[PDB]
């Protein structure tokens, strides 16, 4: 316990659309939620590797 | 009707909880409602939270 923290047993997969699934986690150590949410948020918009379309010759 | 009395005193230590009434000298009274993990608080570039 002195160096052990609670971890989530997560269940939620609600794809209201296939393009976006609603997910939920519980339980988390107090305050970790903001830490994890912010971190993943910053990762997802900024860091993702992908292909982009940019050119027109006309 | 009574011919012996005993007096007992009890001491209570109290911290702050939501709903306590707080006041600033300039008529700025208000009740506090939250206790935050110190991480959440806004902090300056010098790393000091308010």
């Amino acid at each position: 316990s002195v160096t052990e923290f609670l971890k989530p047993r997560l269940v939620d997969i609600e794809q209201v659309s296939s393009t976006h699934a609603k997910v939920t986690l519980e339980p988390l150590e107090r305050g970790f939620g903001h830490t994890l949410g912010n971190a993943l948020r910053r990762i997802l918009l900024s860091s993702m590797p992908g292909c982009a379309v940019t050119e027109v010759e006309i | 009707g009574v011919l012996k009395i005993v007096k007992v005193y009890l001491a209570v230590k109290r911290r702050i909880q939501p709903g306590d009434k707080m006041a600033g000298r300039h008529g700025n009274k208000g009740v506090i409602s939250k206790i935050n993990p110190i991480e959440d608080m806004p902090y300056d570039e010098n790393g000091t939270p308010v």
